């Protein structure tokens, strides 16, 4: 996608994470799992939700045929109604189809970059204390139990403290 | 060995597909079809209200009381009116009907007429008013319109007629008179005695004076004469006035347009359903809370919108890894 | 301690808001407004040209000259024509104007007419010319239509009429004639003599010949009677001939064509507002520099593009945050 | 947004800049400042000028109803003109709303873009001279007075000298 | 000297152009045109199948038989039809065409007729058939339309005439006949014998009678007096009648529809250009695989999408900025 | 552009590599040459490729003007009719120039994207065994021949056997 974190540097999805669209994978001592982060996601929703509202909301006054009727001299107008009603047919065909495949490409680079974004917001906080593997993985110096792991997820990471 | 934290996005066992500009068939976790592709293959009351199905019979044949359309001497209220694609019972006499598609269109906006007689039989003492057509059966005899009455010579005279009905009715009323044109001079004679005729009618709006036009036609229905129909709104308050001094074919009974909403004559030959919908297309009902549908161009009720797409999905979720 | 430098962007005051397809409501920085909501409420002149409002008449009343619309029997030229939606003063005398509405579609590329005599009253030496009606008041005396003429029969004749009109003139004209359908064959007589009329018209085009329909009519204006107006284009250097036994509205006045352009027929129940505007709509004026309007679809001039929104307003700066 | 970088990695915007969209703050020796990157910001202006033009030249040539008058005898002809010009309307008001729509998504979104841009150039100068502390700012290894300041903003800051 | 490796892109030569909403003029690596901007200028055989081009005659004069329009007594079969704008022969004796623009509307959907004899003029015999106009010369004689015949009194006698013709061919007919509009009762006379005449003219649904308007008019192609004419398709099986005391304009031949399909009348000054097309306009045909035209909106055949753009151009490639 | 990379912090591009629309550039002690990256070439002219097609498709049931005829006295239906085949032209050629502007737009981002993807896909890659350049460039800290250079490319670039 255009913004290399969906099938690019994090190579696949999480059947793991059940959850929510984006989140996290630990490993600690206490153990490991997955978490969901709330706000990226919820944020998504929102925006995912408001876009198929809004599509449906344009469309809405949208042309609607009536039946006509014309007699065997009046096939001028006829087929002149004819057309018209086919021609604000395939205008609103059109614009349907075109819209979801524009916005289908939208939506996708959408999840992929809050993808990116959250992992730069991990990024941004971890700095010299995690390896970088380049795979969407931190790999810590330091270690870093579950209180330490939330507040990673929270953004209250305190890196003054870990220094080490 | 040492800790670690990753950053990733759900992954399901979705096989839901959709389109972009650059690529198709894209696999996302989740999706929402938003195109209705079904319908019930039915004609159904809408919203509770029957549909006027005239069966074998056209709206003319159903106005002017062909004989084969007593079904529908008085119809109750409807939510819309189908039609066939080729009635069978339409005009029994052959002719035409004036104007014919304009009054369909009004009727496209009538929900209901309650049908009155204007011209009561009682009316004609110097005239035979008993006309028929073998055009026009009836349990294997010759018959007429009901609405509408064949007025010929009485003793070897057609005196001039004058009838007028004043619409004293708050609704406006729909009224149908014809005119017969005969095969030759000896018909037109035998029929109706004065060799030159008219019919005129008047309203508030109306001038009319139509005259019978004498041709060599071919049988249609076995008959070579032809029956011309005329109609027009009489307002409240207003009078029509009919004069003729023969080939009139007179007024009985009349419509009060007592309903007036959204309607529509769809063409279908379909039956009656016995189902109840909000939304009615021409092949069949539709019962979806999809904005898309893409049954039929035309459609009456509360409907999600036409198009002409095979397919509309929506991506919601993200792309989907095997 | 430490030196630093940090990166970052505008943030202001701005409570301006815009909309997108995944968000409603966004604060901006900086916004712009494209859409034109108000106008002057007015019928302006257009371009410093004004109007011609027609107030209580309509289009056939001014051309005809019914007697109530003689404020318009020689109007200057206008930018656009404001008609009522049922103008009082319309046919005084009941009848009908024949291809009215393709007439009303002439009048939107014209912006002046200059009436000229075709036929002066003064020719008609055996016939009677003064024909007034109860129908037609002028300071509520029996009178008639300025622009045509009502001929009846004088000393109990009515000889056959043949007049000529040959447009010598460099514009197109208008030209105007009726024919008047009387309440019975006693009544035709009373006014025509001639029990069987007609009016037959050509040009190089026209091939008409038209007759009196009599039939049994409501009371409209306090008559029975009825008059049937026509018209024509007469092109330069063509002329028109006229012949009739009876039953004849003969021109007296016709309209020279002397300015085309664009124009319209504007209805309207507003008046005069003594303003000036580049574009005018039925319901007041716009003056404006934005691409787009919802005022009214209908506008002459240099206007906005219609468009039916409530709100348009484009992003320039960027997300506003407190 | 988008882009990460308004309302993202940097927080918030700057009441203090009123010189032109993107720009930076700095802290030295001498005192502080904001100061507006000419560049970026001329470069975005363009950019919207033209977006605001484009939208205006394209919707240029749309339907204009015309009055036309029908009998009673033509409601057919009436009706069918009527759903026409509608017809034509509703198509126009549905393009100007959606292009309006999705324009000012891509507005937001290029300046955020503009704005992580702006950044990456600042990165990639200092290198390892600077500490990136991820809320926008880069703490100085090293003295860098208000000529220095300037040579960072040129983009004309030369790596090895303070190394 | 240590090891190296750089990422980069293509630049190349190139300088074309293309523009996006916040920019124009944006010179690009590559590029497709998808606009076709050309055309040969002539009018073209469709798919192999030759246009009828009625080069000074219109529709009416043709289906009629002005005598100056013999070349099209016997078309073949067309792929569409030329008209010029004005055509110079059109109803050589003026009047009018009832209905023409419906008539021309069926033709738009006409292919092929086969012009067949259903009342000859030899059969007329208490009628003369041989009437004449100077408003319809041909080869400096008067002369009159080909297709139908002007029947006048003979022996100072317009008996009634009553003919009859049933439709025996599987395919549909197109019927012409017409009405004579004199210039006064004396030329009626002189003309009809019978002051007082009519047509009625019927079949299973035509029911039609017509009566002579006399009128003072103008003088056109020399001649005061009008013919209007009428048409009528005729089903397999059915008849048509005439009855007629004078002022008739008798059929003499008629149309047997005999192919159906796509086809339009073309408003054009071109004349033939021997040439084969897919797809045609009325300025030149279009010989293209670009997916739009802006050559003229009314067109035929195999076609491109018509806009009235100058030019439609889409970036493929990159931004084009190559080092220095 | 969006993505910081085409004419951004790759400064310009390479007529020397006639290969495809991105790659690479090495030089070590065996010699120096351009490779195009044959993956994302060919992903991005797969996209392109079919942007193109579905461009055409979707207006593939474009209006199609007919030729009518009306007399004298039909001027307000004729009027209609031209203002309809008028109106529907407008629509369709506002449709296809639209299309195009918009369009266009998404595929120079979308090359500024392709561009700054691979340039990460290498920078993940070699991490700490190079130096950041700033200009699209790496510096590697130890021998890197044909073989390690082809693996570079491959993106089977082994990181612990150099660090
Ligand atoms: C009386 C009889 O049986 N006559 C035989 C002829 O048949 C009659 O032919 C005439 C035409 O000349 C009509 O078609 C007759 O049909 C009716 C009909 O429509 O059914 C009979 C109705 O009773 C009559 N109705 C009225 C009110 O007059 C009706 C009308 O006259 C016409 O429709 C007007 O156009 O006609 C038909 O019965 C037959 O032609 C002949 C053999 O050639 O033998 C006659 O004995
Ligand atoms: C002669 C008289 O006074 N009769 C009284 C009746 O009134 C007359 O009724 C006739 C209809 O029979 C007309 O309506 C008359 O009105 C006019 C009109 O239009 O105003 C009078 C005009 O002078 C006359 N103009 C011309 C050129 O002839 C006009 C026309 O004849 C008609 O419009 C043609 O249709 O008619 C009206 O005065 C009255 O009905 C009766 C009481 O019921 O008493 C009669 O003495
Ligand atoms: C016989 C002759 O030459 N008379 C001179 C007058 O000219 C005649 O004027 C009449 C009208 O009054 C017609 O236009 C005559 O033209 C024709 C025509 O159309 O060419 C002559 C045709 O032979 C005749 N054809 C038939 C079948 O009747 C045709 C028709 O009658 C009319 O078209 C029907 O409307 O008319 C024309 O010859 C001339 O007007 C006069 C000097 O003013 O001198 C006469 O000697
Ligand atoms: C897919 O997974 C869901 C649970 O996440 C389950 O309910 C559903 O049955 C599965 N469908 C399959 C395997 O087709
Ligand atoms: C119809 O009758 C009403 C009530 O008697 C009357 O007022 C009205 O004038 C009549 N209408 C006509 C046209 O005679
Ligand atoms: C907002 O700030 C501007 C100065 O940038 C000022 O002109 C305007 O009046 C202010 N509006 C307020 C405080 O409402
Ligand atoms: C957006 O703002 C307007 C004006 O304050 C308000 O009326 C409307 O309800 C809001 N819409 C939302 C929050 O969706
Ligand atoms: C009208 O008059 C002009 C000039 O006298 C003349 O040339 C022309 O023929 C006349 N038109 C008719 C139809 O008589
Ligand atoms: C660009 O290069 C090609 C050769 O690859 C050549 O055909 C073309 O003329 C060049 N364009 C110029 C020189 O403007
Ligand atoms: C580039 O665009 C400008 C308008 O921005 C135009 O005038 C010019 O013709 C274009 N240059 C060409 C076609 O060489
Ligand atoms: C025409 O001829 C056929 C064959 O003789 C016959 O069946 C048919 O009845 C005739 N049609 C009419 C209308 O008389
Ligand atoms: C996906 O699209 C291709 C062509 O793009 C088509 O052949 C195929 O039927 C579609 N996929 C499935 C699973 O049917």
């Amino acid at each position: 996608g255009l913004f290399g974190a969906i099938a690019g540097f994090i190579e696949g999805g999480w059947q793991g994470m059940v959850d929510g669209w984006y989140g996290y994978h630990h490993s600690n001592e206490q153990g490991s799992g997955y978490a969901a982060d709330k706000e990226s996601t919820q944020k998504a929703i929102d925006g995912v939700t408001n876009k198929v509202n809004s599509i449906i909301d344009k469309m809405n006054t949208q042309f609607e045929a009536v039946g006509r009727e014309f007699n065997n001299l009046e096939r001028r107008i006829e087929n002149l109604n004819k057309k018209m009603e086919d021609g604000f047919l395939d205008v609103w065909t059109y614009n349907a189809e075109l819209l979801v495949l524009m916005e289908n490409e939208r939506t996708l680079d959408f999840h992929d970059s809050n993808v990116k974004n959250l992992y730069d917001k991990v990024r941004l906080q971890l700095r010299d204390n995690a390896k970088e593997l380049g795979n969407g993985c931190f790999e810590f110096y330091h270690r870093c139990d579950n209180e330490c792991m939330e507040s990673v997820r929270n953004g209250t990471y305190d890196y003054p403290q870990y220094s080490e | 060995d040492p800790d670690q934290i990753c950053i990733g996005y759900h992954a399901n066992n979705s096989t839901e597909q959709v389109d972009t500009i650059m690529e198709k068939n894209v696999t996302v976790t989740h999706a929402q079809d938003i195109l209705e592709k079904t319908h019930n293959g039915k004609l159904c009351d809408l919203d509770g209200v029957k549909p006027l199905i005239l069966r074998d019979c056209s709206v003319a044949g159903w106005l002017l009381g062909n004989p084969m359309c007593d079904e529908f001497l008085n119809v109750p209220e409807w939510s819309y009116i189908v039609e066939k694609i080729n009635p069978a019972n339409d005009l029994c006499y052959p002719g035409n009907f004036n104007d014919y598609e304009e009054l369909k269109h009004l009727l496209s906006r009538i929900n209901h007429f309650e049908k009155i007689q204007i011209i009561p039989k009682s009316s004609w003492s110097d005239h035979e008013a008993s006309g028929v057509s073998s055009a026009c059966p009836y349990q294997g005899r010759s018959s007429f319109f009901r609405n509408v009455v064949w007025l010929t010579k009485k003793d070897n005279a057609y005196p001039t007629i004058k009838r007028s009905y004043n619409n004293t009715n708050q609704e406006d009323l729909l009224v149908l008179w014809g005119i017969h044109h005969p095969n030759d001079a000896a018909e037109q004679t035998r029929l109706y005695q004065n060799p030159t005729t008219y019919i005129s009618v008047g309203t508030s709006t109306l001038n009319q004076r139509l005259v019978p036009k004498i041709a060599t036609r071919s049988k249609v229905n076995g008959q070579s004469g032809r029956m011309e129909f005329f109609w027009t709104i009489l307002k409240p308050n207003d009078a029509i006035n009919f004069e003729s001094n023969g080939n009139f074919i007179a007024p009985e009974n009349a419509y009060k347009i007592v309903k007036k909403g959204d309607s529509t004559i769809m063409k279908s030959e379909l039956e009656y359903g016995n189902c109840n919908t909000k939304c009615q297309t021409p092949i069949g009902a539709i019962n979806s809370s999809m904005p898309f549908h893409n049954i039929h161009p035309l459609t009456i009720g509360e409907c999600p919108k036409y198009v002409k797409s095979s397919r509309l999905v929506l991506a919601t979720g993200l792309r989907n890894s095997p």
